[PDB]
């Protein structure tokens, strides 16, 4: 009937004229001022101009590399993000003893602030103050180094992600009957070859789903590598970078023209997933 | 059999070491004085509250607080409000589009926020809603809107289907059909929905970093991360792991309590028992 | 009371229903039987209110009523899923639709507590449906949709949950309940076993239609298809193919002459050698233990018996007999569900007959109860 | 192959299996059944290996295999919910023990088609089980269940899942196939029809304890319990109580001598006056359509019809007479599922009979067909 569509409608309306408002308008409004440029010391300096941020930004040097650096580190934490979750999966779903305890303990880092996670591994790694800075060579200062802050800061992003990954793979884990385990168990699986043969392959829309939510996420890295290294030191990511551009140069123009570039990156990321899925 | 036992003995200690770690060092860190302040994490020298006495004297993190805690509030009531209105949407009767909009409702929750408070800093700079609790209800509504949509549509598919034609049969109004069998069946959809869109729109970071500017309106993470030179200068370590454990103990609370459904909820209704 | 329905059709945006034309007696217990997919759970919805007739003058009464709206019929109706209230205690359950109705809470409490006496519950009315088994479950359905005093009780397959054990003693309970009460009934299932035991006047549809609407005695006794002779009778009834001898008729094993007034019925509605002769398995038995005077004249054939499931006083002894006799429609959307086989036949033997499987034993098979029909039309020839 | 298993036990740690004792020959079709929450699923999964014996010797062909793991016994097993994959296509799932079984391509593409020949399902080789049906999916289980060539086929309940017009054919099919493969194959199900239709020797277990191992001829005409002797036969025989009379023994009803001899030989084991004769309904017949000389010695009474359901060659004239019979611990246990009901005793009148809801009838009931039990222990008097 009419009626039903017209209160599916009413419902849906708040939600979409929300979305759409806010994720768009504001995305319009970024193209518009990168085809620009700005200052925020002068607005009155105005005038247009072409397509001279987007080659500036793409042939400067140094966004490259902060992309190469926020590639590098969502690869290496995905990769032991679904590892570990998995494993943790397997632990929550098959355990004998009280998988309350269990469970709570992997949602404590769900919801933990992630200013308190990057706070407590700062001030770990931190010579003299901490523990695993103290588990090393002396004077190692493992966090004014190039590689050795990635290390840690893919540590701390494994740490705080990994809670998620582990509950999408049991929501899809829990679904697998115990009868199709007892049939693959008859007939002569063993305890691996009924994982990656019944059981990794069922749950496959589960792990595409989750991974992509886990590389769309970890590709946008903010609050680890602002207060765990602030962006020096060559190991800034791409939201860094163009955070630091907009807040410390006050560059209206570049800053859009990384804005709708990060944007075209996320995008292009999700449909080659989508098309390799 | 004694093989297995120290196997499952020996694996979840392994995971509860694993994720209380972190926090029992920031609560280690915290509760030391400034002394001491040297290695050990089974707290060296004797506890004594030299940090929170500080942090809380003054305008500096009380107001942080009382911002954030009111922002989540706020955000959480309409963003479940508004969820539960598209969840029951999406989860009984639209049929013409509800496959598009669960495609909005990820592409928003993969949003880089970077690619969106570019031009927001500026447009909210002229329209004067720079920073106010209105200036920040708005994006964490909108980033908060697919977990609700996701954790409401569960508990909406959970619920049977002929409790309408059972309601209409003896003699209800769909109005009084809806308020009498629906509304109890579908309230802990809503208080867990709460529960998770407030643990999520209360750890933004990014955000209330770019927008807010002065004490009005200041979330408590921008004001932990501006620790390093305020006033509070006793060591800025016993005053940040202060903060981080005044902020991080409402998500052990909640956890503790609530865990039995936060894991149904979050698990799209897939490990309730 | 009175349900008259008169040409009450229905059209999907296909046609489900059509044609349909009764008058339910004012307490009666009509069963709507037919094949899974066939218009009787919607005629049941047409006539509860949750779908719009097409057609029209469906009358609850004596006014029509094909445009009120459920909650003024005066109806009620119990679900296959037991719609009941998960948040609610079963008094709450039982006295939902009382209080719906705006009953003074004075006489809510005793029509509930009076109900639940009359049904096996009246302990239980401080839990939830959650901790209710199957049997206590259905009965509390049945106590919210009987405390009202409605004016036509019709219910919705509801004995489709609960085990084959169970099932039966809830037959008996429906039967014996429909008495005490005696409100005006229809019921919609699937099993025909349903439909002959709890049923005053059964209705069986096929694809729409209805092929007949008669007492579970006219409906065995004088079936008037290959469809409502084909479908009730847990042993189905076999179906030979014969041809017409003209003498008679002569099946894949014997020939016989049916009777002289009988073959001229037969030539009356002369057909193209095409007709397919029908007989129930309750029919044949051992030639051994057929005592004399009656194997003279009761086509004594033998065959090979395939598999004999002896499961109390009656063996049925299955065989086949080899060529074809499915040449049919109404008989292959017949065996659509049931049958699954072209030529698998039934016979039931006495208990006393020494029969193993894989033996040889003469069937013998009375020719005064045959039923023989015809092949594309349908209709039956012997009594319509 | 041939599968002893003698004093096996096990122990929920509560037995839920006590002393199990038999010698399961080659080739038979075992039927373990009982009422639901029995030791027949723990027995089946014993014996499958997917469970641990507590006491110990399980021979599957000469050798002591309650170690061996369950891969390493070859015993092949289908479950009652379908256990197959949905992400393979029916030839990778008919292949999977094959492929688990390091089989060359060749040989596994020709096993394959070889058991989809044996079955009906040669076309639908490349369609994912969620594109099929119901029996489509019960075949494609059994396929894969065939295709090892097992030492055991042993099967829980696989026809729970098809709806009643079905099931029949799939136990005739299943009844046929196991006859032309000649695999040892036992056999859990809850209901009796299963166990007597397709049964070489059926196993009735309650509470752990096997009560009867024996055919099901001599569990039917031969039952050593109440529970072997209500337990089986569809419309369940009539407990009625009784004390003796000096002459025989008296039932609320009537007065029978059924033999000097029978007894004295009854009264060898004197019992404390609590016995529940037990009459099968097959065997009450209405006296107007008995014949002379048999209607003189047939213990003639009259009773009201509660309901008379006439569903095709038998009609089940329900009644009631007043008094007790629930008077045993086998009865409960056994009515925990059906009778519900003090005393409801049916009746199967041949359908001669001219009788409706409510009329009167008089019951005449063979004097010789009458067994009686103990109410304190339970165990049948006239034959065990």
């Amino acid at each position: 009937k009419k009626s039903e569509r017209r209160l599916a409608f009413w419902l849906i309306a708040p939600a979409v004229l929300l979305m759409l408002a806010v994720t768009a308008y504001p995305i319009g409004y970024a193209v518009w001022l990168s085809l620009q440029r700005y200052n925020l010391a002068e607005p009155h300096d105005t005038e247009f101009i072409g397509l001279a941020n987007y080659v500036t930004v793409l042939t400067d040097g140094y966004w490259w590399t902060a992309f190469a650096v926020t590639l590098g580190i969502t690869v290496v934490s995905v990769a032991i993000e679904f590892a570990l979750g998995l494993a943790l999966a397997l632990v929550m779903h098959r355990t004998i003893f009280g998988k309350g305890a269990v469970r709570t303990a992997i949602l404590i880092p769900y919801g933990i602030v992630t200013v308190a996670a990057s706070y407590s591994w700062y001030y770990a790694w931190t010579p003299g103050t901490g523990y695993l800075a103290n588990l090393l060579p002396e004077g190692s200062a493992p966090l004014t180094d190039q590689l050795p802050s990635l290390a840690i800061v893919v540590l701390a992003e494994v740490w705080k992600t990994t809670p998620f990954m582990a509950l999408l793979l049991l929501a899809g884990l829990a679904l697998v009957p115990q009868d199709l385990l007892n049939a693959a168990q008859v007939d002569g699986a063993g305890p691996w070859k009924r994982l990656t043969k019944v059981i990794l392959p069922m749950i496959k829309p589960a792990i595409l789903v989750a991974l992509l939510f886990r590389t769309l996420d970890a590709f946008r890295i903010f609050d680890n590598i602002y207060i765990l290294t602030g962006g020096s030191n060559d190991t800034g990511s791409v939201s860094i970078l163009g955070y630091d551009n907009l807040f410390k140069a006050f560059n209206v123009g570049l800053g859009s023209a990384i804005s709708v570039l990060i944007f075209l990156s996320v995008a292009i990321i999700a449909f080659i997933y989508i098309k390799i899925f | 059999d004694a093989r297995r036992a120290t196997w499952w003995s020996v694996v979840n200690i392994l995971v509860i070491v694993y994720a209380l770690i972190p926090v029992l060092w920031i609560l280690s860190l915290s509760l030391k004085p400034t002394s001491s302040v040297k290695d050990g994490k089974l707290i060296p020298t004797e506890i004594t509250f030299a940090n929170y006495k500080a942090i809380f004297s003054g305008d500096a993190f009380t107001s942080a607080l009382f911002n954030s805690i009111g922002i989540g509030l706020i955000t959480t009531i309409i963003a479940v409000v508004i969820g539960g209105m598209a969840a029951y949407a999406v989860a009984r009767l639209q049929f013409p589009g509800k496959q598009l909009l669960i495609g909005v409702a990820l592409l928003i929750a993969m949003f880089p926020h970077i690619s969106l408070v570019t031009p927001i800093f500026n447009m909210w700079r002229g329209i004067g809603l720079f920073d106010t609790w209105p200036g920040l209800i708005i994006p964490y509504i909108t980033f908060a809107l697919p977990l609700a949509i996701y954790t409401l549509s569960a508990f909406f598919r959970e619920i049977p289907w002929d409790l309408e034609k059972a309601a209409k049969m003896d003699g209800a109004t769909p109005a009084q059909a809806f308020r009498k069998v629906i509304a109890p069946l579908a309230a802990p959809g809503i208080v867990t929905a709460a529960i998770l869109v407030f643990i999520f729109a209360w750890n933004d970071l990014l955000l209330a970093l770019s927008l807010t500017a002065t004490q009005r309106a200041i979330t408590a993470p921008v004001a932990i991360a501006n620790f390093t030179g305020s006033s509070q200068f006793e060591e800025p370590t016993g005053s940040i792991a202060a903060g981080a454990m005044v902020i991080t103990i409402p998500i052990i609370i909640f956890v503790l309590i609530f865990q039995r459904r936060i894991v149904a909820g979050l698990t799209s209704g897939a490990v309730k028992g | 009371a009175e349900i008259v329905l008169d040409r009450v059709t229905k059209s999907y945006p296909r046609a489900a229903v059509k044609e349909f034309s009764m008058t339910i007696a004012d307490g009666e217990f009509i069963i709507l039987v037919g094949p899974s997919g066939c218009g009787k759970s919607t005629t049941l919805n047409m006539i509860a209110g949750l779908e719009e007739i097409t057609s029209g003058e469906l009358r609850i009464g004596g006014e029509r009523v094909n445009e009120k709206a459920p909650k003024d019929r005066d109806i009620a109706m119990v679900f296959q899923s037991y719609a009941l209230y998960p948040h609610m205690t079963v008094r709450q359950n039982i006295a939902f639709p009382l209080t719906l109705a705006k009953v003074p809470k004075a006489e809510i409490a005793a029509k509930v507590e009076e109900t639940a006496k009359i049904l096996d519950l009246s302990e239980l009315l401080d839990r939830k449906p959650g901790q209710l088994s199957g049997g206590q479950r259905q009965r509390v359905a049945m106590g919210r949709a009987i405390v009202r005093s409605p004016k036509a009780f019709l219910m919705d397959e509801p004995l489709s949950n609960l085990d084959a054990k169970l099932r039966v003693q809830m037959r008996a309970e429906i039967s014996r309940l429909q008495d005490r009460l005696g409100t005006t009934t229809v019921y919609v299932t699937h099993d025909q076993t349903e439909a002959m035991t709890l049923g005053d006047r059964v209705v069986v549809m096929l694809a729409g239609e209805v092929q007949q609407i008669g007492t579970p005695d006219e409906l065995y006794s004088s079936p008037a298809n290959l469809f409502v002779a084909g479908f009730i009778g847990s042993p189905a009834m076999n179906f030979f193919p014969a041809t017409r001898t003209d003498v008679g008729v002569r099946l894949p094993f014997g020939e016989v002459t049916l009777t002289p007034h009988m073959l001229d019925l037969l030539d009356k509605q002369a057909r193209p050698e095409n007709i397919i002769v029908g007989i129930r398995p309750e029919h044949i038995e051992d030639s051994a233990l057929l005592d004399g005077y009656a194997r003279i004249r009761a086509l004594t054939f033998s065959v090979r018996a395939d598999i004999v499931e002896s499961l109390g006083a009656d063996k049925y002894v299955h065989f086949t007999t080899e060529g074809a006799g499915a040449e049919s429609a109404q008989l292959a959307e017949l065996a659509a569900d049931s049958g699954a086989g072209t030529n698998q036949f039934i016979a039931r033997v006495s208990a006393d007959s020494r029969v193993r499987t894989g033996e040889q034993i003469e069937l013998a098979i009375d020719t005064t109860k045959l039923s023989i029909f015809d092949a594309a039309t349908g209709l039956n020839l012997t009594r319509d």
